[PDB]
RNA sequence: AGGUUUUGCGCGAGUGUUUGGGUGUAAAACCCGCACGCGUAAUGAAAGUGAACGUAGGUGAGAGCUUCGGCGCAUCAUCGA
RNA sequence: AGACUAAUCGAACCAUCUAGUAGCUGGUUACCGCCGAAGUUUCCCUCAGGAUAGCAGUGUCGACCUUCAGUUUUAUGAGGU
RNA sequence: UUAACUGAACGUGGGCAUUCGAAUGUAUCGACACUAGUGGGCCAUUUUUGGUAAGCAGAACUGGCGAUGCGGGAUGAACCG
RNA sequence: AGGUGUCCUAAGGGGGGCUCAUGGAGAACAGAAAUCUCCAGUAGAACAAAAGGGUAAAAGUCCCCUUGAUUUUGAUUUUCAGUGUGAAUACAAACCAUGAAAGUGUGGCCUAUCGAUCCUUUAGUCCCUCGAAAUUUGAGGCUAGAGGUGCCAGAAAAGUUACCACAGGGAUAACUGGCUUGUGGCGGCCAAGCGUUCAUAGCGACGUCGCUUUUUGAUCCUUCGAUGUCGGCUCUUCCUAUCAUACCGAAGCAGAAUUCGGUAAGCGUUGGAUUGUUCACCCACUAAUAGGGAACGUGAGCUGGGUUUAGACCGUCGUGAGACAG
């Protein structure tokens, strides 16, 4: 006898992407030999997000980039390990060098019609093996429709699952004095 | 085993049955001993006996395993930057409580000792000074780690 | 109703006419001292008035039955 | 009988709707029909237009 | 019939499964059941002082 | 239990907004209409064969009843009403009970 | 059986023996600011503002201040989890604790005599460390000769 | 048939050809568009009204990047508009 | 006499509605590997049954955060066996 | 808030490491999502209630059987290892 | 061991003067006990009620003025899922009460005294809708109370079956077996006294220690997809706590007849009247007519009188169908 609390715990991030692309299967060839002969920590967290499902890489718009292209980041390159999508409400878009998985047809025409240049995470390697400046950005993890569900319960404030909305479903008793209590 | 002594005998790295490890004693783990009596022996070592330990059962924690020691570059590559580089340098420390106790006995992976040769007393479940084999029994440690050994 | 209230109202009137034999008698007020004395008699002013009244009902006259045998054996005993 | 957090269901299916389900597989029969009658009627009208202004 | 009442048994046990779990105390605790005539003011004292800093660069120096 | 037939209180007035003398009646439920929606269904319901079909009160337990005052400005004509506890005899605008004038 | 709010407080709320009657009067001259450390002993005699049986012991931390009470921030076991609760004090339970006192001492003791080595330039060895066992040393017989006992016979006392 | 969370895939402020029409080597395959569904704006019983003081804010932590001064994603807490 | 009415009677026999409902008995089909329980809290015409919290497994993300603990020591409070 | 720039909370600037201020361990850090079985329990040391008593009925802290073989008690779910 | 479904315009709120229960010594009628005066008096009194806690220039008592038992909504504590109901604590914004003033007051000194959805009814603003457009009736909405569920998180509800049915239960009774031995039966220890005299020939009060499982209780572990449930007849064997027989020891044993004890289960222990009886009670014989076990031995061994299906009669009970260890 050992007398031990954990025995045969297993480990908890994903190790291999579970997406069976293959041109994504070369990509992360690409970043398993760079990131195990380099010292640079820029390349082990582009590794891991290489995994990540679609879910856990929610997607950048072009506002969103502009946000971070102030205060004298105007010179650095940005990368997005997700797509990049165009933004309707953007009426100027600045000068800048992008590279992302994949871009949207919108987004890609009016990076290079302002005069920017549109990359890609093999391309990337090929400039700046070390990631020397860079700088990484993500997308609102949070903004789902389904974490607004998550922890329901009373006085918690969040949203319940109804078939439809009006004064005849739930309201009511629960959700005003009038009729018993409230919550 | 009730709760409470169980505990004691985890932070006191003491999780299988024959293990063997260093503490020096003072007033907060003087007490910590004396709660888990009805478990564990002993005493004080002499010279010869925390020789011949790190020689034949000496392994060294090394990134989270056991590692035997049998260089000694192994030992400085772990305990260089405290003055310690040999074996002896380990075996001083030990003796002779030193201010880098401490991370010496942390090193070191519990002792796996056999049972002893000439085997225990007829009822080695009661204190050492009923006849049993439990307990504190100062000089006399040094024949139980012999025939262990 | 008629015959469950009139049955409350003897047994009520059976008890303020034997407690009236112990607070009469020389023997038990001899040991018993008069702040006890006058908290009985004080009870029995407002027992004396529900009879008159018509309202009362069986429980109203049974609540005081047992509240004026509790408050004089208390004294009694002790 | 809910047991845990969950949309209230409303299933219209305690009536015996087994004895009216309408399958479409003559989606692809029925338009071969159609379009042999439609280049018949052409054909009786031969100089004039199929529909009506 | 008749059935056990209560127990109390295996409580405890189950209890420290998993650790008996302490909420973690942070930098800065809510306002929330602190008198309002307090909390009024409070508002109006923190709006003047981030002018006051923000006018640091063009403006008092002290 | 008794109270004064008048009291001054709090007025919720659009103009009194301050206490003010009240006087004080026992409030009393009124008749049941004929023609609230609640009653219309009901008849519908009752028509034609099928009997009772809807469940009638049988095991009453309560003896009593909370008395509600209702009042009345004095200067607005404006009303309240405050409950009050259970009680079993009640009567306002009574005499007041006399102190040390014992006798029977 | 019955659980009612002051349920099973015989002892706990009552005064002690003679010590029934005036309140010391030097309790509503204290004064409290938030993060304070309090400790909760429930008074008798002041039937208002008194905190449930539960909290007659514990220790807490000011978080709100008031005309005449304080609130306090005390953690509750429920099983499995701990919970924070906030009750409000009349400050005649409440008294200030000295639970902390011997840390603000030391705080002030270190950092004084800390700036008087760096000053001369001698290690202080400033931290405390438990009980060690005791140095060797000699003792003389020196007019203290040593007296010889033994165990008494058995002997009946009534 | 209708829900829900998780995995893979296409397009992305949009998305869905197939009720239907054109066509065919004919129950396959290929092609076309007006409407419509869900999403892009909430809140009240209702008549109704309808989202920028600031580089889309302030403070404490934050991977990574950096001219070494600093700039600070996701998310957590807190005070405001 | 609850007797008899085709070996059937305290309500005949034949087909259909009908695969009538069951909080109750019985059964429920190849192999290997890793983790591993509960008979307890609150509510119910509830006590052979359900919902709710707990104990359990799997999928992960945030950092590798130096944070943590069924433990001892030192200082200081509460209790009525 | 105070007779009062006297206080109160939140702040700009500055000073204090040569040693971040008890022991031991860290073979297991924090947060979230979805869901299975269970809700008849029984035995023993110490404390303990009703009963003449029970292999009887009812509780508190902890360890066990149930869900588990192996070596001793000849045999024997719970005892010793 | 006890308590609650109430009671109160003050028994609620503010202020002020005073000190209680009881005891000692005194005064016309006056006494154990009426009213008056002085001294002592830590609560031994009083505070609506059960019990516990709390209170002395008061929280008790008397006197003076009053209605914070009011208005608008949020946060917190106890039971707890940190849901509901009940009750409770601390502030904020208004309007008042009391006092010279600081201050105190959001019902009763603290711990119990109570209630959803739907429907009905009253108060409030002067507000929203009746969908082709106006004006008045009527109806429907929004906010706060009341009418009630005591099985009190809240269905609308009388019996019988001995003519009976189905799904299940040894989670649950009626019989054996098992643990226990209170009651039942049987046996010891101490020695006040009885026995003419003399505690112990033969007995034994007041107390106290055990054994047995042929009495009856307590428990509910094994059997409800079944272990055939009273008694007698018949036949075999075992136990000893010995009725007779063999051989002996004691006496208040002269003989005869009896009484107490030991080794001993080898051998015997009956025929009839009444009752279904087990149990019992009389007649007669005899060396003697002892007590028990074996699934309360023994139904594919018998018998079927009793109990315990369906037919029928009486008495008491029930309006009735029907009930009764009559
Ligand atoms: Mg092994
Ligand atoms: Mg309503
Ligand atoms: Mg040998
Ligand atoms: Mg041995
Ligand atoms: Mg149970
Ligand atoms: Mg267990
Ligand atoms: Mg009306
Ligand atoms: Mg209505
Ligand atoms: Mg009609
Ligand atoms: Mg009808
Ligand atoms: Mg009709
Ligand atoms: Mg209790
Ligand atoms: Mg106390
Ligand atoms: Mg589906
Ligand atoms: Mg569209
Ligand atoms: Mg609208
Ligand atoms: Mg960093
Ligand atoms: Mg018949
Ligand atoms: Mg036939
Ligand atoms: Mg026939
Ligand atoms: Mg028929
Ligand atoms: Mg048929
Ligand atoms: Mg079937
Ligand atoms: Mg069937
Ligand atoms: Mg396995
Ligand atoms: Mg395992
Ligand atoms: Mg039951
Ligand atoms: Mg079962
Ligand atoms: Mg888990
Ligand atoms: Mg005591
Ligand atoms: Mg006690
Ligand atoms: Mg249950
Ligand atoms: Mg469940
Ligand atoms: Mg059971
Ligand atoms: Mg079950
Ligand atoms: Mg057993
Ligand atoms: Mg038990
Ligand atoms: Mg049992
Ligand atoms: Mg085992
Ligand atoms: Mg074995
Ligand atoms: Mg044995
Ligand atoms: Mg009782
Ligand atoms: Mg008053
Ligand atoms: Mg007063
Ligand atoms: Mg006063
Ligand atoms: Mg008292
Ligand atoms: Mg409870
Ligand atoms: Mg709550
Ligand atoms: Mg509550
Ligand atoms: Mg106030
Ligand atoms: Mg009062
Ligand atoms: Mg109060
Ligand atoms: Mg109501
Ligand atoms: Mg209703
Ligand atoms: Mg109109
Ligand atoms: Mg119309
Ligand atoms: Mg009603
Ligand atoms: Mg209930
Ligand atoms: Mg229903
Ligand atoms: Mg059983
Ligand atoms: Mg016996
Ligand atoms: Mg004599
Ligand atoms: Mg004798
Ligand atoms: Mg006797
Ligand atoms: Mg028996
Ligand atoms: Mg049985
Ligand atoms: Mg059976
Ligand atoms: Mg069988
Ligand atoms: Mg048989
Ligand atoms: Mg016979
Ligand atoms: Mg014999
Ligand atoms: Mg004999
Ligand atoms: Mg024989
Ligand atoms: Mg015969
Ligand atoms: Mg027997
Ligand atoms: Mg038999
Ligand atoms: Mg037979
Ligand atoms: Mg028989
Ligand atoms: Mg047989
Ligand atoms: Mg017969
Ligand atoms: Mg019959
Ligand atoms: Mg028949
Ligand atoms: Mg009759
Ligand atoms: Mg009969
Ligand atoms: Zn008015």
């Amino acid at each position: 006898g050992i007398d031990l609390r954990w025995k045969h715990v297993r480990s908890s991030h994903r190790k291999a992407p579970k997406s069976d692309n293959v041109y994504l299967k070369l990509l992360v060839k690409l970043y398993r030999f760079l990131a195990r002969r380099t010292e640079a920590p820029f390349n082990k967290v582009v590794l891991r997000r290489l995994f990540m499902s679609r879910i856990n890489r929610p997607p950048v718009s072009l506002s969103r980039i502009a946000r971070n292209l102030k205060n004298g980041n105007e010179k650095k390159t940005v990368v997005v390990v997700a797509t990049v999508t165009d933004d309707n409400r953007l009426l100027q878009v600045p000068k800048m060098e992008v590279a992302a998985l994949r871009f949207t047809a919108k987004a890609r025409a009016r990076i290079e019609a302002a005069g920017g240049r549109t990359l890609t995470l093999d391309q990337l390697a090929l400039e700046k093996p070390t990631g020397a400046n860079t700088l990484l950005l993500r997308g609102p993890k949070n903004a789902r429709e389904a974490v607004k569900h998550f922890g329901f319960g009373p006085h918690k404030h969040k949203k319940p699952y109804v078939r439809s909305k009006g004064r005849k479903f739930e309201r009511a008793r629960g959700r005003r004095r009038s009729r018993g209590f409230k919550v | 085993i009730p709760p409470k002594p169980r505990k004691i005998l985890q932070l006191l790295r003491l999780r299988q049955i024959n293990n063997g490890v260093f503490v020096k004693v003072t007033k907060a783990t003087a007490e910590m001993i004396k709660i888990v009596e009805p478990w564990v022996a002993y005493g004080y070592p002499n010279l010869k006996s925390v020789r011949e330990l790190i020689y034949k059962r000496g392994y060294g924690k090394v990134n989270g395993q056991r590692i035997p020691l049998t260089d000694n570059a192994i030992i400085e590559e772990n305990l260089g930057k405290y003055g310690i580089i040999c074996i002896e340098d380990l075996i001083h420390e030990i003796f002779t409580v030193g201010p880098n106790f401490k991370q010496a006995a942390n090193f070191l992976w519990p002792f796996k000792l056999s049972n002893p040769n000439g085997g225990f007393r007829p009822r080695k479940f009661k204190h050492f000074i009923e006849g049993g084999d439990l307990g504190n029994r100062e000089e006399h440690i040094n024949a139980l780690i012999r025939a262990m050994n | 109703a008629f015959s469950k209230r009139f049955e409350a109202k003897q047994q009520l009137e059976s008890y303020i006419s034997r407690v009236e034999e112990i607070i009469s008698d020389p023997t038990l007020s001899l040991k018993l001292k008069r702040g006890q004395k006058d908290k009985i008699e004080q009870a029995l002013s407002e027992a004396m008035a529900q009879l008159e009244i018509e309202d009362s009902t069986a429980d109203e006259l049974k609540k005081k039955e047992l509240a004026l045998k509790r408050l004089v054996t208390k004294a009694m005993a002790s | 009988a809910i047991k845990h957090n969950q949309q209230i269901p409303n299933n219209h299916f305690r009536k015996h709707w087994q004895r009216r389900v309408r399958c479409h597989f003559d989606q692809p029969g029925k338009k071969v029909t159609r379009r042999l009658a439609r280049r018949a009627k052409a054909a009786a009208l031969a100089p004039r237009p199929v529909d009506k202004l | 019939a008749k059935s056990k009442n209560s127990s109390q048994h295996n409580q405890s046990r189950k209890a420290h499964r998993n650790g008996i779990k302490k909420p973690k105390t942070q930098r800065y605790p809510s306002l929330k059941g602190t008198d309002p005539k307090f909390r009024r003011n409070h508002r109006h004292a923190l709006h003047g002082t981030a002018k006051a800093l923000k006018e640091f660069k063009e403006g008092k120096r002290e | 239990v008794n109270v004064p037939k008048t009291r001054k209180t709090f007025c919720k007035g659009k103009d009194c907004q301050k206490h003010t003398l009240h006087k004080v009646t026992q409030y009393k439920a009124g008749k049941a209409s004929a023609f609230a929606q609640g009653k219309r269904r009901y008849d519908r319901k009752q028509s034609g064969y099928g009997g009772q079909t809807k469940p009638v009160f049988h095991k009453k337990a309560k003896t009593t009843k909370k008395i509600v005052l209702r009042l009345e400005c004095s200067v607005c004509k404006t009303k309240k009403q405050l409950p009050l506890k259970r009680c079993k005899h009640f009567e306002l605008g009574g005499d007041k009970k006399t102190k040390g004038a014992a006798l029977v | 059986h019955a659980a009612g709010l002051r349920s099973g407080t015989r002892y706990a709320f009552s005064r002690g023996f003679r010590k029934h009657g005036q309140i010391p009067l030097s309790t509503y001259l204290r004064t409290y600011r938030v993060g304070d450390i309090v400790d909760i002993k429930v008074n008798g005699a002041v039937q208002k503002g008194m905190p449930h049986k539960f909290y007659h012991g514990k220790t807490g931390v000011v978080y709100n201040v008031t005309k005449s009470a304080v609130g306090v921030i005390v953690y509750k076991r429920v099983k499995h989890r701990y919970i924070e609760k906030r009750i409000n004090v009349r400050i005649e339970h409440v008294k200030p604790s000295r639970s902390r006192e011997d840390f603000l001492r030391r705080v002030k003791e270190n950092a004084e005599l800390k700036k008087k080595a760096k000053a001369e330039g001698v290690p202080v060895q400033l931290k405390r460390q438990p009980a060690m066992p005791r140095e060797a040393h000699t003792v003389s017989i020196a007019d203290n000769k040593p007296v010889t006992l033994a165990p008494v016979a058995y002997e009946t006392t009534i």
